[PDB]
């Protein structure tokens, strides 16, 4: 949805695998304009 | 003498972003 209404902003995904959202977590080391995650992570 | 040393930092300072990059273009689809 965040593509859907405007796609303008820079989106980070966090879900999945640990190394798979360590890739992503050495981005933020702003263009960071959210990031989707969930409570046990 | 520094040029040889200079031609690593940029050729290493592309590649770094260049993986994380490549690869979260990868990822988010």
């Amino acid at each position: 949805e965040f593509t859907r209404f405007v796609p303008k902003f820079k989106v980070l995904p966090y879900w999945g695998n640990p190394h798979d959202r360590k890739v992503i977590r050495r981005f933020w080391s702003a263009p960071f304009h959210v990031v989707i995650t969930s409570y046990q992570l | 003498l520094t040029e040889e040393m200079l031609l690593k930092r940029e050729e290493r300072a592309r590649k770094r972003r260049l993986q994380a990059a490549r690869r979260a273009e990868e990822h988010k689809n």
